[PDB]
């Protein structure tokens, strides 16, 4: 009938393993081929836009926190593309779960060849690594790609990856089984969502980079990674007495570090 | 009886250290639920003496100096805690100014100015409250590790008037450091009065001198008795004060005739801007007071209060 409802989770500061991000497929069309621009810039004909229907794009994944990069960007391994951009590659990020603060993001940039020794950004997308209540993102996510720009790692990001937006979530919930199934009704409703989707395909030149996050499994359980800090349970033993000690001093019984620095330099 | 022996009978206060034994009080550091505390233990050798006169006084100093942010009265007093001993309780502070002058980091000019400013603020606070500190000394000026001054050990049980003839009264109650230093205002020498606000201004002025001479005492007992008779003026030590305006403040405050010694508030009015930066009156005294007394701001919350106020702080201090 069904396994139980227990919610299992691990603290992010307890999961000392590298974060891994799957770069799935890049759906959508590119910015056509504006031949006006090529007459102005002949180097532009020697660029992935104009050489193949699917240039061999690559993605760089970098983690940012407080607008600063936590480590170097990781690049997808070369994959030759012909009719679709499908890297299908798990990227081991240089950051571990304990290393990630609550506002850690991954800035993902799709890059293309622009003449010799020059990559142009096809687009960029940034998604926060923790959810609205501090749970590491799980499973398959489709991120809005911002054309002709690198992913922005600043806080707040200017390239967030997160009608069809709402419906896709409901569709994913339906496919996972969280939405109730009604065959007569699902058959009719999804045709409309398809019409909406096709209209959005024609209306806008949007691209989506589908990515996936790893699932933490142990004994066939599913653990969500919730953001925590070690000692996060240490509710400080604050007490409101001031009978004798009216003026607390935090440095009270502490090594004088300016004298020890001096000791270490004179003696 | 050793200083520690007294604490064997007390449960609430566990001995920690001795701060110094003198025939007047034996002083110990004690650990308490609240923090570290100084216990001044008075061996009450003659039970005939009425300590009820001193207990009343201290309970009215404790009330008056309750809101005086730079004064630290004795917070507790216990006539019979060990049956042959009384005890005065107050918090223990990081430094005392006499030691702080030598500990690192050495006090800048602006930090000495901030300490002298707060000494005058403490005297002004107690004097407005109706309290006199009948011996200000650098030992009794206490410094938190954030350089909040607490004036402590209010000398309400010490004699206001001393004979010049017999140094025995000075040796007992005053000069417990045994440095022979004498900041007791010269008119306090004769041959149970009330203490006068100018008797603190001489005491405070001499502490600001010693602060700015890096611990050279402005007078000792013979030099104060000569200054009392007009046969000596501490020009040499005053010339060790590196700042002309603090030099004149001190020369004003240590004035021989008490009538020529202003209120602490007047010295702080006269010294606005010139000795004491304008920013001391406008930003640092009121801002730093949020950390000061019966306040409840944790080390973790202190840093967040200062981070959240950084921009405002930078504007006031710098511009
Ligand atoms: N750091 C620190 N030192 C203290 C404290 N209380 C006392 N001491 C030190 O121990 C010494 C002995 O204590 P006291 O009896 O208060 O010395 P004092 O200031 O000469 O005492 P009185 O003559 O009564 O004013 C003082 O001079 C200080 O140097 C304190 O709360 N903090
Ligand atoms: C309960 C109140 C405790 C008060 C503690 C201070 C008492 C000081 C008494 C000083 C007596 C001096 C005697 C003498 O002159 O020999
Ligand atoms: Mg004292």
């Amino acid at each position: 009938m069904g396994e139980a409802e227990k919610f299992h989770y691990i603290y992010s500061c307890d999961l000392d393993i590298n974060v891994q991000l799957k770069i799935g497929s890049l759906e959508g069309k590119r910015e056509q081929k504006s031949y006006k621009a090529v007459l102005e810039d002949p180097m532009l004909k020697f660029s992935g836009l104009y050489q193949e229907t699917c240039s061999d794009l690559y993605v760089t994944c970098q983690v940012f926190a407080e607008g600063k990069p936590l480590a170097l960007p990781v690049r997808t391994s070369y994959k030759a593309f012909s009719t679709r951009w499908n890297w299908n590659e798990w990227l081991k990020l240089p950051v571990k779960y304990p290393d990630l603060p609550r506002n850690a993001q991954v800035a993902l940039t799709i890059w293309d060849v622009y003449g010799p020794g020059k990559a142009v950004p096809v687009g960029g997308t940034t998604v926060s690594l923790f959810g609205k209540y501090g749970m590491f993102r799980q499973g398959m996510h489709d991120l809005k790609v911002w054309p002709n720009v690198e992913a922005d790692g600043s806080e707040p990001t200017k390239t967030p990856g997160r009608q069809m937006s709402r419906l896709a979530k409901l569709t994913k919930a339906h496919r996972q089984g969280h939405m109730v199934k009604v065959d007569w009704l699902d058959r009719l409703t999804f045709r409309e969502i398809e019409m909406i989707n096709e209209s959005e395909k024609r209306s806008s030149n949007f691209m989506y980079l589908m990515v996936e996050f790893r699932c933490v499994k142990c004994d066939d359980k599913e653990y969500g990674i919730v953001y925590y800090e070690k000692d996060g349970d240490e509710s400080s033993p604050i007490l409101t007495s001031f009978e004798l000690v009216k003026v607390p001093d935090p440095q009270m019984s502490m090594e004088n570090l300016v004298e020890s620095k001096h000791h270490k330099l004179a003696r | 009886l050793s200083v520690e022996s007294y604490f064997s009978d007390i449960h609430d206060f566990e001995y920690d250290k001795s701060l110094g034994s003198t025939r007047f009080f034996k002083v110990a550091r004690a650990k308490h639920r609240e923090g570290l505390v100084v216990v001044k233990v008075f061996a009450i050798q003659d039970p005939t003496l009425p300590l009820t006169s001193y207990k009343q006084e201290l309970e009215e100093l404790k009330i008056r100096l309750n809101s005086a942010q730079n004064c630290l009265p004795f917070q507790k007093a216990s006539e019979k805690a060990s049956e042959k001993a009384a005890m005065l309780f107050r918090q223990y502070v990081r430094d005392n100014l006499y030691d702080r002058i030598s500990t690192r980091p050495f006090l800048n000019n602006i930090e000495k100015r901030w300490i002298a400013f707060q000494i005058l603020t403490a005297v002004d606070q107690a004097h407005k409250s109706g309290v006199r500190h009948g011996d200000i000394k650098t030992e009794n000026v206490m410094v938190t590790s954030w350089n909040w001054v607490l004036l402590t050990d209010f000398a309400s049980f010490k004699p206001t008037y001393l004979p010049e003839d017999n140094p025995a009264d000075f040796n007992y109650f005053f000069d417990t450091s045994r440095r022979r230093t004498c900041y007791i205002a010269p008119e306090r020498f004769v041959d149970r009065g009330e203490l006068k606000r100018a008797m603190d201004i001489f005491s405070a002025g001499c502490v600001i001198a010693e602060l700015f001479t890096e611990g050279v005492p402005l007078f000792d007992l013979s030099q104060l008795l000569a200054y009392r008779n007009g046969h000596f003026f501490p020009e040499q030590v005053l010339n060790k004060i590196e700042d002309h305006s603090i030099r004149e403040l001190v020369t004003q405050m240590i004035h021989r005739e008490p009538d020529k010694r202003l209120e602490a508030e007047d010295y702080l009015k006269q010294q606005r801007g010139n000795a004491f930066p304008e920013i001391f009156y406008t930003f640092l005294q009121p801002y730093m007071a949020q950390f000061a007394k019966e306040t409840f701001l944790s080390a973790d919350e202190r840093i967040l209060v200062i981070r959240k106020d950084l921009g405002n702080i930078i504007h006031n201090l710098c511009g």
